[PDB]
């Protein structure tokens, strides 16, 4: 690699992450897996933000492309590093109790912006060019402004439920 | 006349690199808090 790539996570999100990062290794509280809102329909939100947005919009080439992208990225990735060692229990328990749960599902926006937390040492890995590099980075932080405009709204650390001592066996 | 960037080469290469990630664990920056702990006393 030559350009070591910096994602830039947005200041008004870090003090979610460090509140995310305590709430769940920290204060050991989780909230109930099943998320209604999950990354797909995350990513549609996103997609057809910006067509609504814009007036005569056609860079659905690049939407879809990192729709797709960020969809099979997500998920090939889920599992590896996109949760805490404190989350083993929780992909385990979906796996295990259904072996047909798509990784890009069950999980909603904490983990899409786990990912975007992460791809900032995995861009370092990918020695992309300028062009790419700022149209994506780009959109990357229209999808983080996206997020953080509802940070309030769309995500909520009031529901955690402090994980029961046999489930932290689970884990650790 | 423009050719406009394409994603679909970087989400190539950054699978590929996800690919290679091994399960190891979820760890913020050093400015966010920094779960690492420095090889030294010696």
């Amino acid at each position: 690699s030559n350009a070591e790539v910096k994602v830039k996570i947005p200041e008004e999100l870090k003090p979610w992450l460090v509140d995310d990062w305590d709430l769940i290794t920290r204060q050991k509280q989780l909230f109930y897996l099943p998320a209604k809102k999950n990354v797909d329909s995350i990513l549609e939100d996103y997609a057809n933000y910006r067509k609504s947005r814009g007036n005569t919009d056609n860079k659905e080439y690049a939407v879809n492309e990192v729709v797709a992208g960020i969809k099979e990225y997500f998920n090939v990735m889920l599992g590896t590093q996109l949760l805490y060692k404190f989350e083993r229990p929780q992909y385990a328990e979906i796996l295990a109790d259904h072996p047909d749960a798509p990784m890009s599902q069950v999980y909603g926006a904490p983990h899409l912006l786990r990912l975007f937390v992460r791809i900032g040492a995995m861009l370092a890995y990918t020695p992309l060019d300028e062009k790419s590099l700022a149209l994506l980075l780009n959109y990357l932080h229209d999808f983080l402004k996206y997020l953080a405009k509802n940070s309030a709204t769309l995500f909520s650390a009031s529901d955690y439920e402090v994980a029961p001592p046999e489930y932290h066996r689970k884990a650790v | 006349d423009y050719v406009q960037p394409q994603l679909r080469r970087p989400f190539e290469l950054l699978i590929a690199a996800a690919m290679e990630r091994n399960p190891t664990q979820f760890q913020l920056p050093n400015e966010l808090t920094c779960t690492t702990a420095l090889p030294g006393s010696s």
